[PDB]
RNA sequence: GGUUAAGCGACUAAGCGUACACGGUGGAUGCCCUGGCAGUCAGAGGCGAUGAAGGACGUGCUAAUCUGCGAUAAGCGUCGG
RNA sequence: CCCGGCGAGGGGAGUGAAAAAGAACCUGAAACCGUGUACGUACAAGCAGUGGGAGCACGCUUAGGCGUGUGACUGCGUACC
RNA sequence: GUAACGGGGCUAAACCAUGCACCGAAGCUGCGGCAGCGACGCUUAUGCGUUGUUGGGUAGGGGAGCGUUCUGUAAGCCUGCGAAGGUGUGCUGUGAGGCAUGCUGGAGGUAUCAGAAGUGCGAAUGCUGACAUAAGUAACGAUAAAGCGGGUGAAAAGCCCGCUCGCCGGAAGACCAAGGGUUCCUGUCCAACGUUAAUCGGGGCAGGGUGAGUCGACCCCUAAGGCGAGGCCGAAAGGCGU
């Protein structure tokens, strides 16, 4: 009772997954070179 | 008159499958056996299994003179695919598919 | 680098027009047991230019 | 709607468009924008006219 | 009183995209693209209307100048001899003698070179 | 008939385009409903130290998930249908 | 019953009004991906269309030519909000 | 990079003066059709005939319409002689549109005149699902290293035996407390999971396995600290303390 049971059953669990991948937190820009045009 | 054999939900992408089936389209049965048999990838064993199948159909359901069969028509298609995650650098994920196909081949006397 | 515009189609299917792969027709003949085989390779049942050989 | 007022992600800094509200009106189980209410539909008709 | 727009939208979609068989790639195929080459279509079917009617005429005057030289006279002249006899023969009409029947154009070249004298 | 010149020139598709026929993937559209929403007319407007609301662990021929029940444990006594 | 690894997936037989209703199971669109047929394409420069226009293939037809598909060559032409 | 006639080229195809022809626009004329705004006649309303004139258009004002879901007309009408839906073809209105019919579909649909709107989508770095491109490209997670024979198996570089080789050895060895909760052992299976294959596994399924007077909790005693009968304070909630 397992192939096509458990194997579509893992696409469901991948969307919450890459969901939750997205804390966007880390986003971690200030895009540390020096300013394009600064002062 | 024709016959058919399919083999769904084969474990390889449509693409490299395609390759294989390009060699054998058109030809007698037996050399279509030969080539298959010394051909270096993971598709010719599955057109093999597939082909030996259809010859088999066409001699127990259908008339017999498995002599004079050829390869009529043969084509590839895709099927479902199913879909995972792999993890990435900095705490990014990605989404991975793995890509099935159909295989058909159709046999004839013709 | 990215590309800037999609290309067609057809410029994919022209790219692969180099990837097709080519059969064997070397094809040999034993001279004892007559079985198939490559150019100097070894038959299935360890033959080779009709002297018997290994035959494991 | 029931939910909540927390601001889904932060105003700038991101890729996507600006977002303040899970229960937008533009938004996949959000809100009706001019939602219905019980209404009284009867009319006015004089004596001498009726 | 909720109204579902599937069926409207679809037949709508499928107007346009029937108007577009024969144009290259994604232009036959996606509605986005299909409606800006159905209306530059439109845009040059209306002013090639117009176009139409200079080109045959350019032709037209092309021809006739080719012929004309051929029995020894201009064009210009030979038009304005054949005001001056009282000619109204349209340069359609003109055009298609001199490609099908010589000795006709002949008479009408000799008529106009009378009539300049 | 032949031999020389000079001039002109059908037939190829590694692949690609458009049209038509037949398919694959995907799940819209139509048609359904013991699920909801908004109300009229009546009822009741509390439960608990005689241990509440809410729970834990148990309970079957078979072991569990729902539904019941409490070591008298998918049930015990009596009066009616 | 047959091929296959005492597989997965198929082809028969059988039930049913229907299996192209076969359990991923009413109907089943679009993007996207294929096989087959007809025409075009390897000296040619650009919003890819539009106005002219040979040749080829198929159907009708009594001539005479019509209808469908493709489209060599040529005039004009720098997307949408 | 010719490039200070658009080019080719030009002693007229250059520049003055005169003249007659012709080309040249969606301008004007010819033929056919539609719609306004007036005038004039018949019906003297509508219905008409004979005329004159008008019709590029953003912001914006005014006038007419098409189509979708629901209520009445409805126990009416159409429906296996095949409804809604899907997919081609052919006709006709100035337009949104309408009608007939081939194939799928297998049970509902609505003249006509009125009424009420969740009434029409290409764009909003719009929201949800599906599918492309880059591309069969980059990568397969420590440079401690592997070679051969036999076995099982449909299939063996990776599994099991054997020999040889290499690496760690104050650890990459043997234990305990935290933390986890059957991952432990045996037998079976390879469709998903294992960054490849797999007969193998911390993967699926079924059985089995943890024995205490002395080891540890529980128990007896208190530190930092907590609670706190009375008590003292405080709009209420409460705060501090014997």
């Amino acid at each position: 009772m397992t192939a096509n049971s458990r194997s579509m059953n893992l696409s469901n669990s991948v969307a919450v997954t890459v969901y939750e991948a997205w804390r966007q937190l880390g986003y971690k820009g200030s895009w540390w070179w020096p300013r394009i045009r600064g002062p | 008159m024709e016959t058919i054999a399919k083999h769904r939900h084969a474990r390889s992408s449509a693409q490299k499958v395609r390759l294989v089936a390009d060699l054998i389209r058109g030809k007698k049965v037996s050399q279509a056996l030969d080539i298959l048999t010394y051909t270096n990838k993971k598709a010719a064993v599955l057109v093999k299994k597939v082909l030996e199948s259809a010859i088999a159909n066409a001699e127990h359901n259908d008339g017999a003179d498995i002599d004079d069969l050829k390869v009529t028509k043969i084509f590839v298609d895709e099927g479902p695919s199913m879909k995972r995650i792999m993890p990435r650098a900095k705490g990014r994920a990605d989404r991975i598919l793995k890509r099935t196909s159909h295989i058909t081949v159709v046999v004839s006397d013709r | 680098a990215v590309q800037q515009n999609k290309p067609t189609r057809s410029k994919r299917g022209m790219r692969r027009s180099h990837d097709a792969l080519t059969a064997v027709t070397s094809l040999s003949v034993d001279k004892t047991s007559g079985e198939k085989h490559l150019r100097h390779h070894i038959t299935a049942d360890g033959y080779y230019r009709g002297r018997k050989v290994i035959a494991k | 709607v029931t939910g909540s007022g927390k601001k889904p992600w932060r105003q700038k800094g991101t890729g996507r468009a600006r977002s303040g509200s899970i229960k937008s009106p533009i938004w996949r189980s959000g809100g009706v924008t001019f939602a219905a209410r019980p209404q009284d539909h009867s009319q006015k008709v004089n004596k001498k006219m009726y | 009183a909720r109204v579902k727009r599937g069926v409207i939208a679809r037949a709508r979609h499928k107007k346009i995209l029937k108007q577009a068989k024969g144009y290259y790639g994604a232009r036959s195929r996606v509605y986005r693209v299909a409606f800006q080459a159905v209306i530059k279509a439109g845009q040059y079917a209306y002013r090639d209307r117009r176009q139409r009617k200079r080109q045959f005429r350019q032709l037209w005057i092309a021809r006739i100048n080719a012929a004309a030289r051929q029995n020894g006279i201009s064009y210009s002249k030979f038009i304005n001899g054949l005001k001056k006899a009282s000619v109204e023969i349209d340069r359609k009409i003109l055009a298609d003698i001199a490609v099908f029947d010589k000795v006709a154009f002949t008479a009408l070249v000799e008529k106009a070179k009378a009539a300049l004298a």
